[PDB]
């Protein structure tokens, strides 16, 4: 060891919503835990979250966790593991009420209970009338949640390593993950964080696209790290394009706009969603509302303007009093980035890259999975994953609005509750040798030595453009095969890319370079995946295979990093407390 | 059209002291961009320029800067609001904090005052609720204008009293947070809290200078918050 | 040891910030002023001759100036101190807009008193 | 403590404001300032009391004010306590010198 070694029982890489619930939970179970974050914990993408948390509290109306389980399984287009969705939807209410006790400042009903708003794909009585179960704090719910969890980690004296960039996972000689090497952004020091549990909580990867609702920091870091360690990723082709991103900006306006009574109009003033989804209307599934807006533009019925092609989101009818109280956050977002006042005039909106449904395959415990040579699941000892970087999978092919925040809290907490059994189950793990650690540093050393290679700026711009064009809302086998060819080219260019700033005192260039590597593996894993799946399920929409193929593709897709091929994994359809929901034709 | 910037630079491994460097950027005439767009592009030209940013939508609080003399967030300040005829756009770190590198400041002391006011719900556990704590929309209203704070530091690093005693005076940001728990109807520790703000510096170094209010990217008002804190302190200790 | 950005020339200051820094200075001046004013009062009362000597001092143009300054600073400290106190008792709002407004009205009320102090001298 | 300092300043400010009203009042309504009407105003019990009362008020008000100012700027301890010594002594002198002037009139 010629590196400093910092030992903990658990290292949580990422201080977003899910990292911080996990860290807080591991910590209260009397285990030492290091919380890393490449930004200050409250700058994590979770802060930008708006709509709220979907959960059968049953405050606005009588509700039932099974109805929410139904909504989700259907929402997922029948490839969400149902044992997991059952766990989530059922645990939900207590797990969220816990946050309200932590001081989270939820909005209120007149009687004093947590406010719940209507949201996309929510129904009473298993596919019946429109429900309202998205608990919220105005439209700043993610902010409210993150800041509360930070405060809770402050109260509980969690060891937080703010502004450290995790480089890569360290594997011992048994193929077990025993921590990770990380770079301290402030000072440039590189250290080995040794652990018996390494928990990846590194959020999403919107920045593989040209236009995304995601923060600049969403660079699929966990996907890269996991792929390079030979850990498979799953369902990488499932990319949620949020219906209402602001046209020409990418900054999200919430689904809570439609949930509060707002609706989508085309150039002729037709509420086109009544045609596309006659029951649920504008509160249909996101992949459906997404495609609906695109079909509208793609046939000349979209509007233009300084914003580019878009549909309109009409809100003005809800009144000043309700907009400034329930949705004041999008009011500022619209005025700033669209120069449009939603109290007077509709917001310009186009489907934008939003949420990564895929990620590292996990058990409910948060334990990370791989497959053996026979295709069976085996646990990756010492590796765990929670949050957006996880593919549990509770979202399958399309995530419901307000279900990601639930995901974070429920599985973050679960990973902590279950960490002691998980360490005991995997047994003691052998020490990493000095070469094992050195291997984690190989990636970083390459950039620190490459002075004359390619400008990474152009490599990035190439990458994002390629994804935008070839792997968007609609896809065809032709464009996808060519898109993959260019990615093999761009990935070559990156192996010879130059780091232009050589300094150590807070060198943001080095970070953004290391991020690019992660953008690459994430774009690649998505591209190889979307090619493999020859059907149309949820967000994944092929012209050349427009039918949902329940006979061949009622499964998860799995990218195998070592041989760079694909394979499938079972969807789980055995809930413990009720019978499964069978696959049927899904229309809104 | 051409834009000129005078931007604060400093590297302790290179620079003896800090210096202003000049920058030009060719921008699209008919498009208006944000300062952060300009900074991002300047790093394509000069990779050594270091600065914080994330959400790029004025929610996360990462990119607080002193722009043409006044604090704000780069991500939400338009080029047009800064650009003047024949004058450079002058970008400098937040005032009063240790510069780590270029436009990055050590926020240490800003966080440390935040930690000092115990910014977490403190409920004694007596008469616990069946489910959630019950809060009437009336009482929840009192948290509006307080919980939205993004810890961007703009207000505190524009307060003289904070400059002079950054480790003894809580500062606008801190005091805003303090009041956020002082009037939360779910927090039972109000007296205990007030007793920890009764000294000469914690609260009473605020003199209503009102730099705090003018700069807040989220248009909150620390002055009015501190007013209510003082009120409560007189109510209790006078 | 690290550097900090505290160059006061590189920083915009709104009118309420100016109003405040002048209140601080005006206070420090008024402190020294009391000693000067007491010393002058002492003289002007000790004997009929002392008073004539004090009128003679007050006759000097240079004194008339310092005296007008002294009384201007005091007049300021009082008007801008009353603004402050009104805010503290809720008679003025604590919004940024109500701040700018009262600051200006404080400068106007001060100039008026500063002239009347010139008249008295 | 802090709350005490806050009330004392504002209280003395009120007393001092009432005193200034009283001084400017006389000054703006007397015309010719002859030695005799000047000494007549300052030999009056009302004036003597209000003046010393005001002098005590300046002792307390200015001392707090000066302290606040010094603990913002004069950082090194030695030098700060020296300046406070001078400043207090001065203010104490002001009240005592005040007692001498008006007792002798
Ligand atoms: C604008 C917007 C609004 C949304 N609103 C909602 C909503 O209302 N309801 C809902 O359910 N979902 C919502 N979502 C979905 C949402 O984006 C995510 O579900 C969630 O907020 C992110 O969870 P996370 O904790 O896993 O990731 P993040 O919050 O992004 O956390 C990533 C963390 O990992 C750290 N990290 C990354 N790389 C490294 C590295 N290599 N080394 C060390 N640390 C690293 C970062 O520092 C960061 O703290 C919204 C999304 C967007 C973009
Ligand atoms: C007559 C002799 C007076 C003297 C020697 C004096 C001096 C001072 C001094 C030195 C300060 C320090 C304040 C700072 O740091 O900015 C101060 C503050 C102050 N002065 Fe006075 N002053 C006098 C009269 C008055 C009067 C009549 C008022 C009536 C409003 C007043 C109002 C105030 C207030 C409110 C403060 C503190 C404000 C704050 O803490 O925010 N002063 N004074
Ligand atoms: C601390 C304080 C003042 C001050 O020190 N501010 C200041 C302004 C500009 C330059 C230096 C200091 S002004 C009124 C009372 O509060
Ligand atoms: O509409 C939003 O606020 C956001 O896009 C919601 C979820 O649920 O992710
Ligand atoms: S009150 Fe405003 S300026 Fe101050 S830290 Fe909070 S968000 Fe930033
Ligand atoms: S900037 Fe400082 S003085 Fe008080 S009102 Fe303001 S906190
Ligand atoms: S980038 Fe997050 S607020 Fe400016
Ligand atoms: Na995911």
């Amino acid at each position: 060891m010629k590196l400093p070694v910092r030992e903990f029982d658990a290292v949580v890489i990422g201080a977003g919503g899910a990292g911080m619930r996990a860290a807080l939970q591991i910590s209260q179970s009397g285990q030492t835990c290091a919380l890393l974050s490449k930004v200050f914990p409250t700058r994590s993408h979770t802060v930008s979250a708006q709509g709220g948390i979907t959960v059968a509290l049953g405050n606005t109306h009588e509700d039932n966790w099974e109805w929410h389980m139904y909504d989700t399984v259907k929402g997922s287009d029948y490839i969400g593991d149902q044992d997991a969705i059952e766990y989530m939807c059922k645990t939900g209410p207590e797990a969220i009420l816990e946050l309200e006790h932590m001081g989270l400042p939820f909005s209120r009903l007149d009687d004093g209970r947590i406010y719940q708003r209507p949201f996309g794909g929510q129904s009473k009585n298993f596919g019946g009338e429109q429900a309202a179960r998205t608990a919220a704090a105005a439209d700043r719910t993610g902010h409210a949640l993150l800041h509360t969890l930070y405060q809770q980690n402050l109260k509980n004296h969690t060891t937080i390593f703010s502004e450290w960039y995790a480089l890569d996972l360290v594997k011992n000689q048994d193929g077990a993950v025993v921590g990770c090497t990380a770079l301290c952004i402030e000072t440039g020091e590189v250290v080995y964080f040794k652990a018996r549990a390494t928990v990846l909580a590194t959020g999403g990867a919107g920045r593989i696209y040209q236009s995304t609702t995601n923060a600049h920091i969403n660079t699929g870091d966990g996907v890269g790290m996991a792929i390079r360690a030979g850990v498979p990723v799953q369902d990488m082709e499932m990319w949620q394009f949020h219906p209402t991103g602001i046209a020409g900006a990418g900054v999200l306006v919430t689904e809570g706009c439609r949930g509060e009574g707002g609706y989508l109009l085309n150039k002729h003033g037709e509420r086109f969603m009544e045609r596309y989804a006659p029951n649920a209307k504008d509160l249909a599934g996101r992949d459906v509302v997404a495609r609906s807006i695109m079909i509208e533009i793609r046939e000349g019925r979209g509007c233009d303007g300084p914003w580019g092609p878009h549909a309109k989101l009409k809100l003005d009818h809800l009144g000043k009093e309700v907009l400034e109280s329930r949705l004041p956050g999008i009011l500022e977002l619209s005025r700033t980035f669209a120069h449009v006042d939603p109290v007077k005039e509709p917001i310009p909106v186009i489907p934008t890259c939003h949420y990564m449904m895929g990620g590292i395959p996990t058990k409910v415990t948060g334990q990370a999975l791989t497959v053996n040579e026979k295709g069976e699941d085996v646990v990756v000892p010492g590796l765990f994953a929670v949050g957006e970087i996880a593919c549990v999978s509770v979202h399958g092919a399309n995530r419901l609005g307000g279900n990601s925040l639930l995901d974070l809290v429920v599985f973050g907490r679960a990973a902590g509750l279950h960490l002691q059994e998980s360490i005991a189950e995997q047994g003691a793990l052998r020490d990493a040798s000095e070469s094992d650690v050195e291997a984690s540093l190989d990636r970083l050393n390459r950039w620190n030595n490459n002075r004359n290679g390619e400008d990474p700026v152009a490599i990035r711009k190439a990458l994002q453009e390629c994804m935008q064009h070839n792997f968007s809302v609609f896809r065809e086998g032709d464009a996808m095969a060519k898109g993959l060819e260019q990615l093999k080219v761009i990935r070559e260019r990156l192996k010879n890319a130059r780091l232009d700033d050589t300094s150590s005192e807070f060198n943001t260039q080095r970070v953004e370079c290391l991020e690019l590597d992660n953008l690459m593996e994430t774009a690649y894993a998505t591209a190889v995946s979307a090619n493999f799946r020859t059907e149309s399920r949820g967000a994944h929409s092929r012209f050349d295979f427009p039918d949902r193929d329940d006979e061949n593709w009622l499964c998860h897709s799995l990218y195998l990093p070592e041989s760079e091929s694909m394979t499938r994994r079972s969807v789980n359809m055995e809930p413990k407390l009720r019978p499964a929901f069978p696959p049927k034709i899904r229309t809104y | 059209m051409r834009l000129e910037f005078s931007i604060y630079r400093y590297n302790p491994d290179v620079d003896d002291a800090p210096r202003m460097q000049d920058y030009t950027l060719e921008a699209d005439e008919g498009r208006d961009m944000m300062l952060l767009d300009a900074l991002i592009q300047l790093k394509e030209k000069d990779p050594s320029l270091s600065f914080r940013r994330s959400c790029r939508e004025g929610v996360c609080g990462s990119d607080g800067l002193n722009m043409n003399g006044k604090n704000g967030l780069a991500c939400i300040t338009p080029i047009s609001a800064l650009n003047q005829p024949g004058k450079k756009i002058v970008i400098r770190p937040l005032p009063g904090l240790p510069v780590i590198r270029d436009l990055v400041v050590d926020m240490g002391q800003f966080y440390a005052q935040y930690e000092k006011i115990k910014p977490y719900l403190l409920n004694n556990g007596q008469n616990p609720p069946a489910r959630e704590h019950l809060q009437m929309p009336e009482q929840r209203e009192k948290l509006d204008g307080l919980y939205e704070c993004i810890l961007c530091a703009c207000c505190s690093t524009s307060c003289p009293s904070f400059w002079w005693n950054p480790d003894k005076f809580i500062g606008p940001a801190g005091l805003l947070a303090a009041y956020r728990f002082l009037i939360d109807s779910r927090d039972t520790e109000t007296d205990s809290r007030l007793d920890g703000l009764s000294d000469a510096f914690s609260v009473f170094r605020c003199h209503s200078i009102m730099n705090c209010v003018s700069v807040c990217p989220k248009g909150l008002n620390p002055t009015r918050a501190i007013g209510h804190i003082k009120s409560m302190l007189l109510q209790r200790n006078a | 040891q690290r550097p900090v950005n505290l160059d006061l020339q590189t920083i915009r200051f709104p009118i309420t910030a100016i109003a405040s820094i002048l209140h601080r200075v005006s206070g420090v001046i008024t402190f020294v002023a009391v000693g000067i004013l007491l010393w002058l009062l002492g003289t002007s009362l000790s004997s009929p001759e002392g008073f004539e000597q004090a009128s003679a001092i007050m006759g000097s143009f240079f004194v008339k100036f310092i005296m007008w300054g002294i009384l201007t600073a005091l007049a300021y400290h009082v008007v801008v101190g009353i603004r402050h106190m009104m805010m503290d008792f809720g008679y003025l709002e604590e919004t940024f807009e109500a701040g700018k407004r009262s600051a200006k009205i404080s400068f106007v009320i001060t100039v008026v008193l500063s002239l009347l102090a010139g008249v008295l001298v | 403590n802090g709350v005490h300092d806050f009330i004392l300043v504002r209280a003395t400010a009120i007393v001092l404001t009432l005193y200034i009203i009283y001084m400017v009042g006389f000054f703006a309504t007397s015309g010719e300032l002859t030695y005799e009407v000047w000494i007549g105003f300052f030999a009056s019990a009302f004036t003597k009391v209000f003046t010393l009362l005001a002098l005590f008020s300046i002792l307390i008000h200015a001392w707090i004010g000066m302290w606040q100012v010094l603990t913002d700027f004069v950082k090194p301890l030695a030098l700060r306590l020296m300046l406070q010594l001078v400043i207090v002594v001065a203010l104490v002198v002001y009240v005592i010198y005040g007692f001498v002037v008006v007792w002798g009139v």
